[PDB]
Formats: structure tokens, sequence, C-alpha cells
RNA sequence: CUCCGAACGGUAAGAGCCUAGCAUGUAGA
RNA sequence: UUUCUCUUCAGAUCGCAUAAAUCUUUCGCCUUUUACUAAAGAUUUCCGUGGAGAGGAA
């Protein structure tokens, strides 16, 4: 099972353990559970490649260690 | 310019005059397509014209934070800071709906909790329909009673965070 | 390790040279003077 | 693209141009349009006339 | 301002309730009052006026009128309704009536620590103007 | 045109910007848009086509990846049935869908890496992103976001299907990825900067 | 459908009015449930009565880290929701725990030039 | 057999146009 | 009788426990540094504490 690094250069270098064939809504739930912010407010980017709340995780094909620039809505 | 109302403002003691909304969502409202039009100035009168011509009640949508003109116009009236008489006139307006909705919303964000109950209680009888945009862009038909129930009982009925209005039990023990 | 610093210094010198070349005959220096 | 007459400038974008005249130096020179909060009767007329025109 | 005391009040508490809570409501109104209109510290004058009124009332009841018992004259201050050091200041012959410090000389505080009305009535109020930055006790 | 990288890496950075000297992805987007336009002009009446409506895409619609505009717009003739969204390799196509008068295409170049071999994955991902995102210029609901893996010579596509499109566009992409002029220029630049004269 | 709207306006008014009284009595019901549990703890039964469920919001169904699988912290920020995304048994190899970490020569904690720590629970 | 880490070494430099939250409180006639 | 002010002397486990930093040595690391690891010695800083004038309320 996959380990993801919800990272940022503003005091948030978070390591969430995401599921293999899981969605991103649950990934945002985990990012909130480990980061301390409301669920619907979180945003994930990689140079404006805004990952959405319905596109799956294996769709983009994230793998172990793929860090993601964290931002807030 | 979008700093103050005209020259001075009775600062809402909760957070700030303009910053009752989250700074992120505010900055998004500024960097928005709708902010181009109607932001030339809207003090008391043209707000009424710009309000009735938008039959939505919603906050943010889209993957990017997409503010509705409902939310942007709430923020516009917030920066304008009208007097309480106009807000009471809009609260008691039965013909136009969303004007009354905005009156209720601004009264919730700008007003003492006593007056909040006093002016929001009689909005507990409108079983009519209300259009609202979900976060995913899709709309939904919601009753007004459900809206005020989420407003008073629930937190952040829209994208905005609410400034912790009291519980009814304490006020019932102390006042009306 | 120092090769990185050497390459950075060379790139900074080249960027300064390119900026000076673009500014000396710039639209505000050369083409602006072309109308005078 | 977009070009102003009084501002004496040209913006090569849409949103970038929308953020120009709303607080422009030349726009300010045209006149101070600070939002003056109208009287309480202003909202009354704005409601009545709009209910009589749009609806009626 | 009644919150709790972890015990029951004394016997003669029912008489204090109406006037005390009227003054407390005045205090609660002056605490949530607006800032617009108060120049710099004008908002902090009526709070001192209300506190002075509360101390005046509880002192008149303590042993000036000899109505309040000995428990209330310590329990009313044991819980937060008045100031004991302030009443001790009133015990002096000179300290008749004045605020905390608004027209005092250089006391332990660099501005003053004696009183607002501490200035004299025969020589203070330079020329004609009487005022005080801390309490305005003319 | 150079897609992206990680770290500083001045060596591979200068190598990549040398691999794309001029505005080269713009050239690829223009070339493949015109190739698809010609492939559509070959069989217009057979596919109920009305006219090639190549959209006035932005000058950097090929480099940008946040949004997804319509490369070319297709006007069908009338009563144009539609199949459900599927893959180019999927043969069991579901012909149960709506009927659209417009039909968009979006070519998206994907400079993939080792963790981006899946072309169909990124394809359907960008497709659903551009579809659900209420920020992109997007006339028609039915369309395809056919992508291409430049750095691995991979091809994939997923979206709303036409009647008899799947094999047509399959052969067209097989003949376009191969024998492409700008693609040959890419291969030549790479083999020149890589020192593999074969 | 005005006849149906007024019918549902009471359907919502009844539930909203029911939530108010249900919230007031809950403070007494919680105190009363402690009183019921008080007598239940007092003279109900000496280890002969439970009347309970041992209910927990999110059950952490853990496993067994292989040899040096990292101590993953779920993050205790949101657990009252009882979201099903939490119940997944985080006892799996994330990135490098797939290996055996026993065939290695002596040991390998991390060769990232930062091994400040020194511990493996041997004692 | 539960010991779980963060920043820098990182995003070429560029000429034309445009928009703005902030700051003084005075000497003197 | 009770407290607040302060210059002053502490080798009492000054405090029936327990924080950090600086310097000098010794290990583990190490891609550069700052953050570091665990052992010894010393100097300071902070939460403080003890015993003796004088001056202010009950």
């Amino acid at each position: 099972m996959i380990e993801v690094v919800c990272n940022d250069r503003l005091g948030k270098k978070v390591r969430v353990k995401c599921n293999t064939d899981d969605t991103i809504g649950d990934l945002k739930k985990l990012i909130a559970a480990q980061t301390g912010t409301r669920w619907n407010k979180i945003v994930l980017k990689k140079w404006y490649t805004i990952f959405k709340d319905h596109v799956s995780l294996g769709d983009y094909e994230i793998h172990d260690g793929m860090n993601l620039e964290l931002y807030y809505q | 310019m979008a700093n103050r109302t005209v020259k001075d403002a009775h600062s809402i003691h909760g957070t700030n005059p303009q910053y009752l909304v989250e700074k992120i969502i505010r900055t998004r409202i500024y960097e928005s397509k709708y902010w181009k039009e109607e932001c030339f100035g809207l003090t008391a009168e043209l707000v009424v014209d710009k309000a009735m011509e938008l039959r939505f009640v919603g906050g943010v949508y889209g993957g990017n934070i997409k503010p509705t003109p409902f939310l942007c116009l709430t923020l516009k009236m917030l920066q304008i800071q009208p007097e309480k008489d106009i807000i009471v006139e809009f609260i008691k307006n039965e013909d136009f709906k969303y004007v009354r909705m905005l009156g209720a919303l601004y009264m919730r964000l700008t007003g003492t909790a006593i007056d909040c109950y006093k002016y929001l209680e009689p909005l507990y009888n409108d079983y009519r329909k209300i259009k609202s945009q979900n976060r995913n862009g899709e709309f939904e038909l919601m009753h007004v009673d459900e809206f005020i129930d989420e407003l008073l009982h629930s937190e952040r009925v829209c994208d905005i965070i609410l400034p912790r209005l009291q519980k009814r039990y304490v006020l019932e023990e102390a006042e009306q | 390790e120092a090769r990185k610093r050497e390459l950075k210094k060379n790139k900074k010198q080249r960027m300064m040279v390119r900026a000076a070349v673009l500014k000396m005959k710039d639209p505000k220096q050369i083409i602006r003077d072309m109308e005078k | 693209g977009y070009y102003c007459n009084v501002c004496d400038c040209v913006v090569k974008d849409s949103i970038n141009f929308l953020d120009h005249i709303n607080g422009k130096k030349h726009q300010r020179n045209l006149g101070m349009s600070m939002r003056v909060e109208r009287s309480t009767l202003d909202q009354v007329k704005k409601r009545f006339e709009v209910n009589k025109k749009k609806m009626e | 301002k009644v919150k709790r005391s972890r015990k029951a009040p004394p016997d003669g508490w029912e008489l204090i309730e109406p006037t005390l809570d009227e003054l407390d409501q005045k205090m609660r109104e002056a605490e949530t009052e607006p800032h617009e209109g108060k120049r710099k510290v004008e908002s902090l004058w009526p709070i001192f006026r209300i506190h002075h009124q509360k101390t005046r009332y509880i002192f008149d009841l303590f042993y000036k009128r000899k109505a309040i018992s000995r428990e209330l004259y310590e329990y009313c201050i044991k819980e937060g309704y008045a100031d004991k050091n302030l009443i001790a200041k009133w015990k002096k012959q000179g300290y008749e009536n004045l605020c905390c410090l608004r027209c005092i000389q250089t006391r332990d505080t660099n501005f003053g620590t004696n009183c607002i009305c501490r200035v004299p009535k025969s020589k203070l109020e330079v020329g004609r103007i009487i005022e005080c930055t801390h309490c305005g006790c003319r | 045109t150079g897609i992206f990288m990680h770290g500083k890496i001045p060596t591979l950075k200068i190598s990549l910007i040398q691999i794309f000297r001029a505005h080269l992805w713009q050239k690829i987007h223009e070339s493949i848009v015109m190739d698809l336009c010609q492939v559509f002009d070959q069989e217009l009446d057979a596919l109920e086509i009305e006219t090639v409506q190549k959209e006035t895409i932005h000058p950097r619609k090929s480099y940008k990846m946040n949004s997804s505009c319509a490369d070319i717009l297709l006007f069908a003739s009338y009563k144009w049935n539609v199949s459900r969204p599927s893959l180019l390799a999927d043969s069991k196509d579901v012909m149960d869908s709506t009927t659209t008068q417009k039909y968009w295409i979006d070519i998206q170049l994907r400079w993939g890496d080792y963790d981006s071999h899946d072309i169909e994955r990124y394809a359907r991902a960008k497709f659903l992103d551009y579809t659900t995102d209420n920020m992109s210029i997007y006339p028609s609901p039915t369309g395809v976001l056919i992508a291409i893996d430049l750095a691995y010579n991979l091809h994939s596509a997923y979206g709303n299907w036409f009647p008899g499109s799947k094999p047509l566009i399959q052969q067209a992409m097989a003949k376009i990825m191969k024998a492409n002029p700008a693609l040959y220029v890419l291969r030549e630049r790479i083999r020149k900067g890589l020192q593999l004269y074969s | 459908n005005d006849e149906e709207e007024y019918e549902a306006w009471k359907v919502r008014e009844l539930k909203r009015i029911k939530r108010d009284r249900e919230d007031r009595e809950a403070l007494e019901k919680e105190k009363a449930e402690i009183e019921r549990m008080r007598n239940l703890t007092e003279e109900e039964r000496r280890a002969e009565l439970r009347a309970n469920g041992k209910v927990i919001t999110n059950k952490a169904v853990k496993g067994k880290y292989k040899f040096l699988q990292k101590y993953y912290h779920r993050g205790a920020f949101f657990m009252d929701e009882d979201e099903e995304v939490y119940k997944r048994d985080f006892s799996a190899p994330t990135l490098e725990d797939h290996f055996n970490k026993t065939i290695l020569p002596k040991v390998m904690q991390v060769k990232n030039f930062g091994r400040s720590g020194r511990t493996k629970y041997t004692h």
C-alpha cells in the first residue's frame, strides 16, 4: 500500500499512507486527519496540476513518495 | 479601491471590518471575473438592482475556488456596511427572496446575537424553494427552513466560517 | 562540488552580459533614440 | 486588444484589463466616485420601483 | 457579575440583588459599548464611573448605613463585586472621593497612582479647564 | 515547451531546452491538429460530418496543462448517436448515450517519465478533470482528449465516441505518430544531442 | 404544489422542534444515564451485568510491523466522524518495508547521512 | 517489536503596459 | 499578627526533581551548514528557593 508525502515549505511536511485503488476524497480526509484543517478546504497541486476530488489515485498513477505541494482553499 | 466603505467603519468586533470572511476566499473574490463589473461603487441603491438579478444562494464551486455572485455580493454589501434600517427593510421583504436571504446572512455576520434571533426567527415559516450551487458545480433545490437551520444550528452553511453565535439555552436563562 | 559554484558564476556573468547587451541597444536606448 | 480612451493605455488581456479602470489614476482624475451611503428611503425607492418595473 | 462561589450566599443577600444587578447590567452595557466616539480613552471613563458607583453602594451598605452584616462586607469582596484596597483608600481622611489615578503627582507609576480627583478644587483645573486622562474626575 | 523536471539539474535542463530549440510543441500541436483535420476531411460524409471547425486555440494551449481547450470542433450531420466513454483499445463499446450536434477534440502532449508510462491513465485523468472543472472553455460535452507520450512513443485516448470512430482514429493515430514530420524532428534532435548515430 | 409544501413545512418544523427538546433533555439524560449507571455500578450485579457495547468511534485494527516498518501515526485530528477511510489497518509496508531486512549484512536503518538516532528495541 | 525529521544547497535573466494593502501627525508665519 | 517593596549573604539533596545554551574532549553520523546522537568536565540563562536592614495596610 502507498505512502504519500503531502508536503509544503511552510511548516507542513506530512506523510499520509494512501490506499492503492482509492479515491482522493479519502486522501483529503487523511490529509486533514494528519494536518489539522477542514476536509473541504484542502487543495493538492503539482505545478497547477490540480488533482480533483473524484479522479482516482491510480488514475494519475501516484506511487510511493510522490510529494504534492499542499495548498488551502 | 476595495479597502473600506467610504472613509470610516464601525468595526465588527468579531474579527475585523472586511476580514470576517477567510482571507483566502476574500482574495479569491477579488481575483474573480464578477469583481470586474459592479465593483466601480455600490453604496445603497444599486445594490438592490444587482441583488435581485441573481437567483442563486451559494458559496464556492469548482476545483479552483469559484465564488458565486451571491457570495461576492454579500462581500460587497459587507464592505459597503449599510445601516440597520435597510437591512430590516430587506428582512421584511416577501416578494423578493434572495434579498431577504442576504439580509439574514449579513445580519448573522453583522449584528448582536439578540438581534440575530429577533430578526431571523420569523424566517422559520418559508417552505418555499431555494437554489444553491454545490461544491462540484451541480445545483440543488433546498428549502429555506433547511437553510436557516444550517445557518443557526450548523456551522459554515456557506464557505464562510461563522463567529460562534451563542446557544439558545443561555439566552433563554438570561433573556428572550 | 565547487564546479557547481563555478558554473553558477559563469551563468551569472553571461546573464549580466546578455542584460547589458539588451539594455544598451534597448528599445528605450537604441530604438528610442532611432526616432530622435 | 483592450485600449482606453481617457486612461491612454492598452491592456493585452481581459481580466488584467478589468482590474485597470476600477481604481485607475486617470479614472480617479475623471472624478472621485467614493460610495456615498444613501438615505434609508433610497433602498425603499430601489425596492418599490424595481418591484413595479421588473415584476409589474 | 455573579458566576459562582462554591457555596451558598449569606442570609442578607436577597436585598442586594436588584440594585447590584442593575449596576452590573450597566457595566455589561459599558463593556460591550462601541469604540466609535471615544477619542482615545473616553471608553474607559464610564467603566471607572460604574466601578465607583458599585463601591459606593456596597460601602454605604457595609457600615455607613450599618445595614449589611459582617459576612457580606467581606464575602461581597471575597467574590468579585468591589475593591478592598480601594475601600481601605477611602478609610483615610483625605481620600474622600476620586478615581484610581488621573490627576495625581509622580507616584510609583510614572504618570500617577493617587487619584483622578486628587487635584485640589482651589488651584487645579488650570485657568478654567478641568479634566483627567484616566477617569476625567473634574 | 520543455514540460518540467525536479531538482535543479542544470545539465539535463540545458539538454532539454536544447532538445526544443524554437517553439516546438506549438509546431507539434499545429501539425497534429492539421493531421487530424485532414484525416477528418478524408471521410466527411461517411461520418456524417458537416465541416472541420478547428478552434482558435490559444498560442500556448499545447504547453498549458491546468486547462484543456478544444483542439478541433466537429459538426455532425443530424441525429448523431453517441457511445459511452471508453478506451481506444476497448472493443466492447457501449452505444447507449445521448446525441450531440458538436464534438470536440483536445490533443495533449505528455512528456512522461518512468512513473508515467500509463498513457490511458493520464488521458482519462485529464479528460475527467477538464470535463468536471468549471473553468475551461468547453462548448460540447461529448469529446475526446487523445494524448501522446513523447518521451516513450506511447499513444492513448479516451472519451465520447463516434459511430465507426474507434478503428478510424486508431489507424489515424498509428499513421500519425509514425511518419510525423515534427516527430521525426524530435527523434533527430534527440539522437543528435545523445550521440547515437545509427 | 402548495398543499404539499405546507405539509412538509410542518415535517421540518416538527423535526427541528424535536431536536431542541431532545437537546435539552440530553443534559438530564446524560446525568440520568450516569445515575442509572451509578445504581448499576452500585447494586446491579457483581460481575453479572454489562448492558454495554464497548463502542469505539474508529477501531484501529492493527497488524505486525515486519522488522523495521515505520511507526505510522494516523493523526488524531478527526475521529468523532467515524469515517470509513480510517478503518484500513495501517500495518503494511509503505515504501521500503517490502524487503525482509534480515538478509542484509548487519543492519541498515538509513544511509541518508543522518543517522542521529540509535535504537531498535533489543533490550 | 512501534525511533516518526525539517530548512538551505531549487525554481534563468529580460525590455513595453497596468493595478495596491501600507506610512507623517511637525516646525513656522 | 498578615502582606508588597531590595540594595544584601547563600555551598543546606539552597529545589526528596530536573530545563536549555556556550566552551573543551570522546563516539555515531556525515553531501555543505544549521537542526543532531550519547558520555565526561567547566561557565552562564531561565521556573525558583533560603536568611538579614529600612520603607508602605489590616
